[PDB]
């Protein structure tokens, strides 16, 4: 089916210009029954719809967005993108690019039936921090886990034994520490038995400082 | 002004929901509800005010007119905790209402309790992060102090807690507490005192430094 991708930068400085894009794929976005808009969604608030765009190249916008907000479309890579000029914290969101899909004869009818998962973007003049990874070594059932320390900005993933492990795996929120930097912890519970048997590695990605760690989590 | 309310609620697994949405006007295009389950993107479920989206289960419902709609969950189900948004579009705009929070009350339920010492590799770098997990538990709220010595501790420790369980519809919590390597050597007994309602009287967790 009809799949959508964003992709762009997670740090964009003050009074610069945010830019994203997003990748269709599963169906053409020549389509003549949609149209490809931009929402964004500011950390514990609601929804604000950007603006859309044709595939022949018509736009429209939130008017309190239309001053700073290029809505664009490329046929050819099959991507449409959003250019967001000086931005402030104010812009500071979760981007998610959607389908919209239109039908009538005498009304134009619209809902937005596919979305992407979500760009984080965050305006900063800091620089991007990748984040220090440590174990939580376990001392029938037990705990162990990975702390992931100092980063910036959101967000980092975390994955066990490269997604083979999955049940009882707690990834907390992440904790504005008192030095401005982000901390997380990831968790699971395992059986006790398995302890120095069986080998437990946490994978942590950090896309804003190109980090990349394996930590693997030993008992005691 | 676009309205939702209730802003949020607490039910019960099988209970009747319903939430309601007010458009800003007289609406002439479709009036959709989106599902958005914590950390993910919203999900179409109803659109233009009563039409299920193919795959949608049964149980979810819309209704209503002119400006007056209502979502419908006739029987909850734990992996309904979501926020539901209703979404107008008029005047060339597309609106989203301010969103409906659902979440599950349960039984109390009593949190398994860990705690972990600072790695090796960390105490190289200067730095003392001692964890406390709470494991399952329900009400979400929870009491965590920290003792050093026996010493109550204060200022240097920050908690985050899970979004509700999809399953169980449990919470956990972990609860840091950071210091300097220097300090952190300066003591041997650090312990995690749990406070809960599930729990008769509080459970104490704790390990000796080296
Ligand atoms: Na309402």
């Amino acid at each position: 089916q009809l799949q959508l991708q964003e992709s762009g930068p997670g740090l964009v400085k003050p009074s610069e210009t945010l830019s994203l894009t997003c990748t269709v794929s599963g169906g053409s976005i020549s389509s003549s029954s949609y149209y490809w808009g931009w929402i964004r969604q500011p950390p514990g608030k609601g929804l604000e719809w950007i603006g859309s765009v044709y595939y022949s190249g018509g736009a429209s916008y939130n008017p309190s967005l239309k001053s700073r907000a290029t809505i664009s479309v490329d046929t050819s890579k099959n991507q449409f993108s959003l250019n967001l000029d000086s931005v402030s914290a104010a812009d500071t969101a979760i981007y998610y690019c959607a389908s919209i899909y239109g039908s009538g004869t005498f009304y134009y009818y619209f809902y937005m039936d596919v979305w992407g998962k979500g760009s984080t973007v965050t305006v900063s003049s800091a620089s991007t921090k990748g984040p220090s990874v440590f174990p939580l070594a376990p001392s029938g059932t037990a705990a162990l886990g990975c702390l992931v320390k100092d980063y910036f900005p959101e967000p980092v993933t975390v994955s066990w034994n490269s997604g083979a492990l999955t049940s009882g795996v707690h990834t907390f929120p992440a904790v504005l520490q008192s030095s401005g930097l982000y901390s997380l912890s990831s968790v699971v519970t395992v059986p006790s038995s398995s302890l120095g048997t069986q080998t437990y590695i946490c994978n942590v990605n950090h896309k804003p400082s190109n980090t990349k760690v394996d930590k693997k989590v030993e008992p005691k | 002004q676009m309205t939702q309310s209730p802003s949020s609620l607490s039910a019960s697994v099988g209970d009747r929901v319903t939430i309601t949405c007010q458009a800003s006007q007289v609406i002439s295009n479709y009036l959709n509800w989106y599902q958005q389950k914590p950390g993910k993107a919203p999900k179409l479920l109803i659109y233009d005010t009563s039409n299920l989206k193919t795959g949608v289960p049964s149980r979810f419902s819309g209704s209503g007119s002119g400006t007056d709609f209502t979502f419908t969950i006739s029987s909850l189900q734990p992996e309904d905790i979501a926020t539901y948004y209703c979404q107008q579009y008029e005047n060339l705009q597309f609106t989203f209402g301010p969103g409906t929070k659902v979440d599950i009350k349960r039984t109390v339920a009593a949190p398994s309790v860990f705690i972990f010492p600072p790695s090796d590799e960390q105490l190289k770098s200067g730095t003392a992060s001692v964890v406390c997990l709470l494991n399952n538990f329900y009400p979400r709220e929870a009491k965590v102090q920290w003792k050093v010595d026996n010493a109550l501790q204060s200022g240097n420790s920050q908690e985050s807690v899970t979004e509700q369980d999809s399953k169980d519809s449990t919470y956990s919590l972990s609860s840091t507490l950071t210091l300097s390597k220097a300090d952190y050597e300066k003591h041997k007994v650090y312990a995690c005192e749990v406070t809960h309602q599930g729990l008769r009287s509080p459970v104490t967790k704790s390990f000796n430094r080296g």
